[PDB]
């Protein structure tokens, strides 16, 4: 057939022409699935071969079922990615190679019930979470230092601003830090059409902050969209797991102290102002290195400040070559 | 690592 073979050739020569443009946005995917197998495709061979939890750049558009878009591996090259639909539709296509998947069981059960498959054989059905496939996190990951204490106490504001510093001073001209005063660990997506849209409703959300953390959201989103990296001031992380089911997904970095006595010894270095909120410090520091490793992207181990920070900027070094 | 860990803490903030 021609007209394949020409749609071929346009979307090529497209791909060609496109590859130096301005870059969009950024999602990331949460299913195991490859668009170089599937026959939808239009450039077929050149398919993207992610798994789940990788993140996406997609700069033009090409249809309902597709968008174009690169991957943020070093060297990654242009793909197609299947549309939000199209991945349902893939998805409907995961589950009706089965024998069945409504209510009527294949059980030695053949010609008595055949049981057409009702509305809850559909995906109109599981309505009460919906968890979406694609999820619009922002274009760069935002890096957040979690550690070895509570943020708001002497040895845990120093032990984060050398870092910060030195972020600062290494990637100078290509990096913005920006200090959070408002509350971040609420970033929710589906809690209901729009809560507290006008402020003169003086409502219990109305009269609230939220709107301000909803308002730091898009901040975020919208520096994050600038493509150059930044990196959150925020004294309101301690774990993790407060930021884990969000949009965000910021890169966590950890700064572990080895051992509760160092760290003791250190909060003892400080005064007597520290040794009155030793108890939580010690508290949260346990609690926190009871954290497994998975769960943070990097971490700081080594008691040189050197080191560390070394070690940091070759993360980001690597990080910056692989979106470029 | 405590020598590592008292001087880097105290210079930032501090």
């Amino acid at each position: 057939e021609s007209a394949r073979r020409e749609v071929e050739s346009q979307a090529q020569q497209q791909l060609e022409r496109a590859k130096h443009k301005p870059v969009a946005f950024a999602v990331r995917t949460n299913v195991s699935y490859c668009g170089v197998l599937d026959e939808e495709c239009p450039v077929q061979g050149s398919g993207v071969n992610f798994e789940a939890k990788d993140f996406l750049h997609i700069k033009e558009k090409y249809s309902n079922d597709w968008w174009i878009g690169r991957l943020v591996k070093e060297g990654g090259d242009i793909a197609f990615i299947p549309s939000p639909q199209r991945l349902e539709s893939i998805r409907l296509k995961q589950e009706q190679k089965a024998r069945r998947s409504g209510n009527p069981s294949s059980l030695s059960d053949i010609g008595n019930r055949r049981s057409p498959p009702p509305s809850l054989a559909k995906q109109k059905q599981k309505q009460a979470e919906h968890v979406p496939p694609y999820d619009v996190v922002p274009s760069m990951r935002p890096v957040v230092l979690v550690g070895p204490s509570l943020k708001g106490y002497e040895v845990t504001d120093m032990m984060q601003k050398a870092l910060f510093d030195f972020l600062k001073h290494r990637f100078d001209g290509r990096i913005s830090i920006t200090r959070v005063t408002a509350d971040l660990s609420l970033a929710k997506r589906s809690v209901l059409n729009n809560p507290g849209k006008r402020t003169i409703i003086e409502r219990s959300s109305a009269r609230s902050s939220i709107a301000e953390v909803q308002s730091e959201i898009e901040r975020i989103f919208e520096l994050a969209k600038s493509l150059q990296l930044v990196v959150l001031d925020a004294d309101t992380i301690n774990h993790p797991a407060q930021l884990a089911k969000t949009s965000l997904a910021p890169i966590i970095v950890f700064v572990k102290v080895s051992s509760p006595k160092v760290l003791q010894r250190l909060i003892r270095s400080r005064g007597k102002s520290q040794m009155k909120h030793l108890t939580v410090q010690m508290m949260a520091y346990d609690k926190l290195v009871q954290c497994p490793p998975e769960s943070f992207d990097v971490i700081l181990d080594e008691n040189q400040l050197e080191d560390a920070c070394e070690h940091l900027a070759e993360y980001l070094e690597v990080y910056w070559r692989a979106t470029h | 690592d405590l020598k590592g860990y008292l001087d880097w803490i105290t210079q930032a903030e501090d």
